[PDB]
RNA sequence: GUGAACUAUGCCUGGGCAGGGCGAAGCCAGAGGAAACUCUGGUGGAGGUCCGUAGCGGUCCUGACGUGCAAAUCGGUCGUC
RNA sequence: GCCCUCGGCCGAUCGAAAGGGAGUCGGGUUCAGAUCCCCGAAUCCGGAGUGGCGGAGAUGGGCGCCGCGAGGCGUCCAGUGCGGUAACGCGACCGAUCCCGGAGAAGCCGGCGGGAGCCCCGGGGAGAGUUCUCUUUUCUUUGUGAAGGGCAGGGCGCCCUGGAAUGGGUUCGCCCCGAGAGAGGGGCCCGUGCCUUGGAAAGCGUCGCGGUUCCGGCGGCGUCCGGUGAGCUCUCGCUGGCCCUUGAAAAUCCGGGGGAGAGGGUGUAAAUCUCGCGCCGGGCCGUACCCAUAUCCGCAGCAGGUCUCCAAGGUGAACAGCCUCUGGCAUGUUGGAACAAUGUAGGUAAGGGAAGUCGGCAAGCCGGAUCCGUAACUUCGGGAUAAGGAUUGGCUCUAAGGGCUGGGUCGGUCGCGGCCGGCGCCUAGCAGCCGACUUAGAACUGGUGCGGA
């Protein structure tokens, strides 16, 4: 809703900041073993819990 | 209530006739519910080699003057150049469409 | 055009309505409009004096 | 806004401390002196033209008279 | 141990519910009687009142659908309002 | 700091983004934010010891002289404002503990009235549309926020004079009156309406001039005059009805009673001030967007579910249905070509008319309104739209139903108009003007059609 609560701002800020893409040279890293971010999450499918 | 209607324009480049359209006014005036003898003498028309006043008597109306002149436009053929806007307060001025 | 002639009285008829003739026109307003017109009559005659106060009275209460 | 009724209120409330401006408007019928202070902006209207200049005239230095036009 | 975000019921604080029909008490007038009163015409606008919207519900077609639009929905017809 | 005096919030605290709760509006601006940014107008709360400036408190009388007198001299005594018979008013107009009250703070339903907004009608503009014929036409547009001041309007069981039956005022309904009617004169409250300040400089509509790759450019003209109403929707008010139902509390703010106290010795004074102006400040968190036949829940862009606000024209009883405007959309997760059966949904059907079937299931019939006319039975309320019948279009008329004004005998003289009077009898009222929607009746008319969907 539009009326939040501080700490709920504070979470969801966490959470869209951290649904981002995996940058590039991560893959050039020495042995890396990961190709994409796994856990990307997307709004119509998967909710927060909260 | 001297509504100059005036038209320079288009008798300039020879495009229309400004007696027969006095003409054109003189019949097809309405004065009561009234075509033709100006109400019985209580409007006159004189046209001034340029432009035509209608002096006048009676609450006639220049929104009446404005639908005449279309209607004239509409008639003999000319209401794709020629536009009646009011230049001033109590007259109204044919326009050439913009160029 | 179609007001004009209901004005005039055209389209009202019998098989043009609808509703109820107190649906159309209340009884209720129709008692109430000649209610406030004859005591308005009843008042200005007390006032020039053509009726009393008795005569007023009586005809009020009619 | 208030609306002053005469000469000597508008002068002394013209060359208050407070009086940041004035401004005269011309309009057709009359003309009006809008002098902005701190908390309203007031204004006398006055139908006389010589009048009006002669207010303009005897109005205190120091302040802002700017015309409206 | 965890649940009354569904639902069941109480409480608190908010929101909502066209248009019509019938015409209770109270009241005004006229007429008839010795009274008691009676009759007539209006006025008035009551009701877990009636027809019927929105809303709430869910009768029948044992209609549609029945690897559905849907792990119970849809249409017409209905109940109440 | 100590002492004295006084003291129930007698119970922490939490609990509402729909209850209570001071005070912000107009215009502009973005790719996406705005009552939050910019511009312009305000406003509330808190603060001021040295108090910031005004104004109020507050500045008058008595007696002796001088001075023509005015006016001065000295002495003595007041002064926590004033007006109105009153309701109450005025710009301030001391005052504590304590006490009393009020506001916050009251249901649902009905009926009327006022105000606005919307809708509607008649003209004037401006710009468009139609012009085969007609149409002085059709469509669009035709502003003034908050906060001050003034005036309408509405409301009042508020005041004074006076005394009412031959009872009278008065509403749609009521209701009111010797516990004070009608009448006459006032007062208060509300004022969201109008005028003004704001305010035309802005906005809007048109007509132009020049390019800052896009100026809150620059200019002209305009933004006018009226009328209706059981209209609809808000809102304010009055008055009823209903209830073995009587429809919160508290923060918070105000008024009064009382008078412990405080203020100065007559000064160009004090205490004090809910008056006017001025000065400073207002932190923290939310604020995008969707709001649902695609942003939510139902595993999904799911025919389900999910609380609200605003609400145009026509027909019509109507927020019904049907068509249209503003706004929105692209037919609901695809298209093309054919038009078999069987379906699903919708129609029609000669003659019969429930013979069908468990069963009139399903479909059909009926339907609105107006005028008649309505049985048994009954708890006397009903039954009841019982049952039954007639009418219904279009067009042209005729009646009836209202609201404003003025009805004046004569200069007997002058303040072609005015002051007092000889001067005169609509008194069954007329005369003029304005304005609605209905209802009833009649004629004509149509391939008997007319609640034509
Ligand atoms: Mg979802
Ligand atoms: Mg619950
Ligand atoms: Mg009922
Ligand atoms: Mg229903
Ligand atoms: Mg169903
Ligand atoms: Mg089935
Ligand atoms: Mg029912
Ligand atoms: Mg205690
Ligand atoms: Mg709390
Ligand atoms: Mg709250
Ligand atoms: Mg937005
Ligand atoms: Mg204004
Ligand atoms: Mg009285
Ligand atoms: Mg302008
Ligand atoms: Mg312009
Ligand atoms: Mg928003
Ligand atoms: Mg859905
Ligand atoms: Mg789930
Ligand atoms: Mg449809
Ligand atoms: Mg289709
Ligand atoms: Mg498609
Ligand atoms: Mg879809
Ligand atoms: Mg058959
Ligand atoms: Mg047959
Ligand atoms: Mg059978
Ligand atoms: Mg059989
Ligand atoms: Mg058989
Ligand atoms: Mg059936
Ligand atoms: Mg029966
Ligand atoms: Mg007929």
């Amino acid at each position: 809703s539009s009326h939040k609560t501080f700490r709920i701002k504070r979470f969801l800020a966490k959470k869209q900041k951290q649904n981002r893409p995996i940058p590039q040279w991560i893959r050039m890293k020495t042995g890396n073993k990961i190709r994409y971010n796994s856990k990307r999450r997307h709004w119509r499918r998967t909710k927060l819990g909260l | 209530l001297k509504f100059t209607l005036d038209c320079t324009h288009p008798v300039e480049d020879g495009i229309m006739d400004a007696a027969n359209f006095e003409q054109f006014l003189q019949e097809r005036i309405k004065v009561n519910g009234k075509a033709g003898n100006l109400g019985g003498g209580v409007v006159t028309i004189e046209r001034s080699k340029s432009k035509i006043t209608v002096t006048s008597e009676v609450p006639f109306s220049k929104r009446y003057l404005k639908y005449l002149t279309k209607k004239y436009l509409k008639k003999n053929n000319l209401r794709d150049w020629l536009r009646v806007v009011a230049n001033s307060k109590e007259s109204y001025e044919l326009r050439y469409f913009q160029i | 055009k179609n007001t004009l002639a209901r004005r005039k009285g055209r389209h009202m008829g019998i098989g043009k309505r609808k509703g109820t003739a107190n649906a159309r026109m209340p009884e209720k307003v129709t008692w109430m409009r000649r209610m406030r017109i004859l005591r308005r009559l009843l008042r200005r005659y007390r006032e020039s004096k053509k009726i009393d106060r008795h005569m007023y009275h009586s005809l009020y209460l009619k | 806004p208030r609306k002053i009724e005469e000469i000597k209120d508008f002068l002394l409330t013209a060359r208050r401390k407070d009086a940041k401006s004035v401004k005269i408007k011309k309009n057709k019928d009359n003309v009006k002196f809008k002098v902005r202070c701190s908390r309203y902006l007031y204004t006398l209207v006055i139908t006389d033209k010589e009048k009006a200049e002669k207010l303009k005239q005897s109005l205190p230095p120091g302040l802002a008279v700017k015309e409206l036009k």
